[PDB]
């Protein structure tokens, strides 16, 4: 692990609860859509924070309007663990804030291919 | 507590290699990834697992479980996005 | 309006 360059993963967002404590991460797929996990248990009261590097710049605290939790998600098996969040106010896209592409249903990321993961290591489960 | 945004390059691992690590908990809607030693631990719950598909970063997985502690060397389990895209497309339109 | 193409490139 290592420190990312400031504004290098511009789709990376933090999910803070009403109290302002980072509980989960997220990915901007559009100006008003964020994708995250279902086990996070995201609420309408939670907020999405974009343009963040140092958790401790031009950040955007965005409000959540609609929460689309996958209806096939059970906490026992933890299958279909995904949630899509429609933002109330859209994110102002800039140098440090922008979206990530989503793959097709037919696309494949096979074993051995080097991918990247980012965040502040805060796990819910 | 990492104050700054962390990153880590990790490989995808096969279902068979992930199944021997866990067992019946792994299913077709879960992508595994991690050649461990502090790599999958950087991602938050619901964080991105991004892969370069034709010169552009694509969301392959979403952090689900397995990446709880950096000390454990088992593969990290992510939500296979491609398998969940049919559900995703239904609400985005 | 770009997707997966940051204006600041990631250096792993």
């Amino acid at each position: 692990g290592e420190d990312a360059i400031p504004g290098s993963w511009p789709w990376q967002v933090s999910l803070q609860d009403k109290t302002g404590f980072h509980f989960c991460g997220g990915s901007l797929i559009s100006e008003d859509w964020v994708v995250t996990a279902a086990h996070c248990g995201v609420k309408t009261s939670d907020v999405v924070v974009a343009g963040e590097f140092d958790q401790g710049e031009n950040i955007q605290v965005l409000k959540i309007a609609q929460v689309f939790k996958n209806p096939k998600f059970n906490m026992f098996t933890v299958r279909n663990d995904i949630t899509l969040l429609k933002l109330a106010t859209p994110a102002q896209f800039s140098e440090t804030v922008s979206a990530v592409c989503l793959p097709n249903v037919d696309d494949d990321f096979p074993p051995g291919t080097v991918c990247a993961t980012t965040g502040w290591g805060k796990t819910k489960y | 507590t990492p104050e700054k945004l962390q990153q880590a390059a990790l490989p995808i691992v096969s279902e068979a290699d992930c199944k021997k690590s866990w067992g019946s908990k792994i299913t077709d809607v879960m992508t595994c990834a991690g050649a461990s030693g502090v790599d999958s631990c950087m991602g938050d719950s619901g964080g991105p697992l991004v892969c370069q598909k034709d010169g552009v970063w694509t969301l392959a997985g979403i952090v689900s479980w397995g990446s709880g502690v950096c000390s454990t060397s088992t593969p990290g389990v992510y939500s296979r996005v491609t398998a969940l895209m049919p559900w995703v497309q239904q609400i985005l339109e | 309006q770009a997707c997966g193409v940051p204006t600041i490139q990631p250096v792993l």
